[PDB]
RNA sequence: GUCGCCUCCUAAAAGGUAACGGAGGCGCCCAAAGGUCCCCUCAGGCGGGACGGAAAUCCGCCGGAGAGCGCAAGGGUAGAA
RNA sequence: CGCUGACUGGGGCCUGUAGAGCACUGAUAGGGCUAGGGGGCCCACCAGCCUACCAAACCCUGUCAAACUCCGAAGGGUCCC
RNA sequence: AAUCCCCCGUGCCCAUAGCGGCGUGGAACCACCCGUUCCCAUUCCGAACACGGAAGUGAAACGCGCCAGCGCCGAUGGUACUGGGCGGGCGACCGCCUGGGAGAGUAGGUCGGUGCGGGGGAU
RNA sequence: GCGGAUUUAGCUCAGUUGGGAGAGCGCCAGACUGAAGAUCUGGAGGUCCUGUGUUCGAUCCACAGAAUUCGCACCA
RNA sequence: GCGGAUUUAGCUCAGUUGGGAGAGCGCCAGACUGAAGAUCUGGAGGUCCUGUGUUCGAUCCACAGAAUUCGCACCA
């Protein structure tokens, strides 16, 4: 799962740069959502984006609320040339564990907002899963 | 004539710690608990440590040896029902 | 030893004769002409010490 | 119980310190428990960067001694008012202060059950 | 901190400072109103009531003496037993004139100290 | 570039292993951080007053010690180093 | 030398990844309470006033760590039977 | 002098004893207390350490009890991880068969349990 | 570290009769200048490297370190 | 992409106990002069590169990153 080289020694301590979480509105019951299966260092920049796009579509209510956020990265072109590499970051992230709990689509009756995320999910990366939430939709 | 920088590379070396004669075995007056060596050897077994119980040694002769403050020092003797008369 | 005129100077001293000596690594950073301490050279045993060298 | 609450003197300070020798000489014959604590910091608000020096006056006095001060020194002292603290307690002058002694301070220097002073008592 | 850490004033540790050995912790605990002495000795040890202000009510000598005597005797009561040199206790406070005192009975106790 | 040596991580949980794999320290020093005997209870936060409005100095409360330990880390650990 | 050996059954004593977890630490998101900078208003030494923008720290809803872990197994070890 | 109730020195189990809210005790016990020439003693005062002693008091430390709010402990059924055996997918990986089986997560549990000695308190 | 060379005012330096602490500046001031500069006047200049000792008296003589400097000594 | 060094009040540059900051030439006010200028008289003035770390406190001590000037990019 090759990973990084400390917290603080070679690339720890950042805000990863990206555009915040929350969106959308509210909400008691009406559970609308998205989640994955599909296991990728979710590529940062593809995420922060993505997302965004999505409220690009929408604009208001529909717990535009996402749990994501990478927070690692990659590394390598820099120096000699392939043999003893040191090391050049770029592209942080974060480990989509083989599915779980992405982003909400929450609300009463708001699908004007559940197709929302669907364009969320269109794009997106890693395949998606479209999916409700206790009870549903609604 | 010198040295460079932004190459960290920078290797590490050697040690060797252990709890050498573990707990409960034939006990021979010799390096007990290993973990911090100038160490200030005990009496018998030891069962202080960042842990809260003890450890016992089911082996007892002149006394073992410490580790500055892992482990836990000995004091709580225990020289085992194998030390009473031959 | 490694001969630093850097505060760093290897020294002993005399045992009021007791006879020899006896190891010593020193620092002028402070009191310089200053040693004194007793040990017991193979002469019977203690004996004042100065240490100067 | 009233017999408890009701108060019983209680410790009382009164001191001084200037980024400096001697002055508290003046500390000495004004009473008999010196103070020898070390101010410091390290900047140039008066010109006190020194982080180590040696200026802090103190002279402790509670009972007894500061019975004597609060006597012989309570007269030059015009105001009575406000410069009253909460914790019953409080603090005027050239450096001054006397704390109150309701039935449960003590307790407070326990290093055991050491009942965080509830604030029904103090 | 762990309990002997965080409350404060004694010292119990200079108790095991003695622990390690020497004999029996001749430990003297003290309580103005009177002192009261054990000697835990080693292994899961106990004691024998070697003296106490009480035992033998508590006189009327004050200080002084009280110890002279509580001690002494303490000192008698035990090598009746089949002690012999025993280590001192200073269960608490410094060797105070108090402790002192004790401390003589011991001595003049015959229990080696 | 780099070779010695001290620590972390890598070692998959005894020990121990490459990588021109990660990050960071050392070729000092301290005659008194030496030996013991005797005493001390940290940082900090809050509340009250001199010179003081960050940031002291004292006084009164709260405290698995998070301060503390010449130096890098890591273990330690006030009972205390 | 002759049942001691790999291995299994039993018994202690250890390691503490994976996982998980948030009180140690360092991230990090939605938000509440708040004071630091605002910001608009009496013209503003006013340091009195309201509030829609940024924040520190405490509180709730949440989440990542190889050089984080109050928690903790798979298993491996070692002496004995 | 070889049984229980109590207080006192005090030990083991390293919070199912801590925090704190109310309360109770002083005949006995213990402290606070009363003073300070001499023992010793505060870098400042006999606050703490300290020597001598009644009255006064249970306020305080303190000891037993009640209170779950903060904490601490913590099952069963349960899911991850996995020693061993064998299958699917080029794929990052998925699954099965067999013994092991935590934390967190609701129940609930806790306001210690227990050693030895001393003073009494039960002819 | 083996040897030689010296030690004085802010700088650079004299100082041999063991008794006065000196010179230059350079530096400060006065005079002069429209001012400053140049010249003339004047003044200061002090841990005589430190300590101890010798001496009626020490910059001076004696005893370690000392520091600066030059040469040299190099198979741990 | 690799190694050295540099990014200080408009401009060229100095500072190794680091603990307290200048030099020459600009810029504004006052004199000299009918007038400018050269020249005598005083002052105003800086993140010692951006963001951090050791440390009581450093820009001068240290680790990354952008912009700057120079070297290296050669053998088939």
């Amino acid at each position: 799962s090759i990973k990084p080289t400390r917290r603080e020694y070679i690339s720890g301590i950042p805000g990863k740069g990206i555009a915040q979480f929350k969106m959308g509105n509210n909400t008691y019951p009406a559970q609308v959502e998205n989640v994955v299966e599909k296991p990728v260092q979710i590529r940062h920049n593809a995420l922060e984006a993505a997302r965004n796009a999505a409220n690009r579509f929408v604009q208001n209510s529909g717990k535009f609320r996402i749990r994501k956020f990478p927070f690692h990265v990659i590394r390598e072109q820099d120096g000699d040339g392939m043999r003893a590499p040191f090391g050049k970051s770029v592209g942080t992230a974060a480990r989509s564990h083989g599915a779980n709990h992405d982003f909400i689509a929450w609300v009463n009756p708001d699908p004007a907002v559940e197709f929302a995320w669907r364009r969320a999910y269109m794009k997106v990366t890693p395949t998606v899963n479209i999916d409700s939430s206790p009870a549903g939709n609604a | 004539a010198h040295k460079k920088g932004v190459g960290s590379s920078k290797n590490g070396r050697d040690s060797n710690p252990k709890y050498l004669g573990v707990k409960k075995f034939g006990g021979e007056v010799v390096k007990a608990g290993n973990i911090l060596v100038r160490q200030r050897g005990t009496k018998f077994k030891a069962g202080q440590g960042v842990g809260m119980g003890r450890d016992h040694t089911l082996f007892a002769l002149s006394d073992g040896k410490v580790v500055f403050i892992n482990k836990g020092k000995g004091a709580r003797f225990i020289s085992i029902e194998a030390a009473q008369t031959e | 030893a490694k001969d630093g005129p850097r505060i760093i100077v290897k020294m002993e001293s005399s045992a009021g004769t007791g006879f020899y000596y006896t190891t010593t690594k020193n620092r002028r950073n402070t009191q310089a002409k200053l040693e004194l301490k007793k040990y017991d050279p193979v002469a019977k045993k203690h004996v004042v010490f100065r240490e100067k060298k | 119980f009233h017999e408890m609450r009701e108060p019983r003197i209680e410790k009382v300070v009164v001191h001084m310190g200037i980024g400096h020798a001697n002055a508290e000489d003046i500390l000495g014959e004004i009473t008999g428990q010196m103070p020898v604590r070390t101010k410091a910091k390290r900047t140039v608000g008066e010109f006190d960067i020194r982080e180590g020096d040696p200026i802090g006056a103190k002279v402790t006095l509670r009972d007894e001694m500061a019975e004597e001060f609060l006597q012989t020194a309570l007269p030059l002292a015009e105001l009575a008012t406000s410069q009253f603290d909460d914790t019953g307690n409080f603090s005027f002058g050239l450096d001054v202060t006397v704390n109150l002694v309701r039935p449960g301070y003590r307790v407070a220097k326990r290093d055991k059950a050491s009942r965080s002073i509830p604030t029904k008592h103090r | 901190p762990m309990r002997r850490r965080r409350e404060a004033r004694t010292d119990y540790h200079q108790r095991l400072r003695l622990l390690k050995s020497g004999k029996p912790r001749l430990v003297a605990r003290k309580s103005n109103k009177h002192v009261r002495a054990q000697l835990v000795t080693p292994n899961g040890d106990d004691t024998l009531a070697s003296a106490h202000s009480s035992d033998l009510a508590e006189y009327g000598w004050e200080p002084t003496g009280s110890a002279y005597l509580t001690g002494l005797l303490a000192g008698l009561r035990a090598q009746e037993a089949g002690v012999e040199e025993a280590v001192l206790d200073i269960g608490l406070n410094s060797p105070t004139p108090k402790v002192f005192a004790i401390q003589e009975g011991a001595i003049d106790a015959g229990l080696d100290i």
